[PDB]
């Protein structure tokens, strides 16, 4: 179906921001962008 | 191959287009306006040749 690419075009540009999430934009490989991560520690067994 | 071959072998203006957004601009001749030398090689698909 010839359209099939043309889908993708508003998917790649596309910057939804205000989210339940809050700004998820696919990069060049589609991948998620600008996610947030925890720094974690072990003490004694117990996580902090 | 081309370093280790005793023929002067060369290569110039190696070109890229990008046929993914297919915006439908001349990036493809604007580009390929700096091109010379009287053998070109092309790697594509038939449909989009």
């Amino acid at each position: 179906w010839k359209t099939g690419p043309l889908f993708k075009r508003v998917l790649m540009s596309s910057k939804y921001a205000d989210g339940v999430t809050g700004r998820v934009e696919f990069n060049e490989d589609g991948d998620r962008k600008f996610a947030n991560y925890s720094i974690m520690n072990l003490q004694n067994r117990k996580l902090v | 191959t081309i370093e280790n071959s005793f023929v002067g072998w060369e290569l110039e203006e190696v070109l890229l287009l990008d046929m993914s957004l297919d915006d439908g601009d001349s990036k493809i001749q604007n580009q390929l306006k700096k091109l010379q030398s009287p053998i070109i090689l092309l790697y594509c698909t038939k449909e989009e040749a």
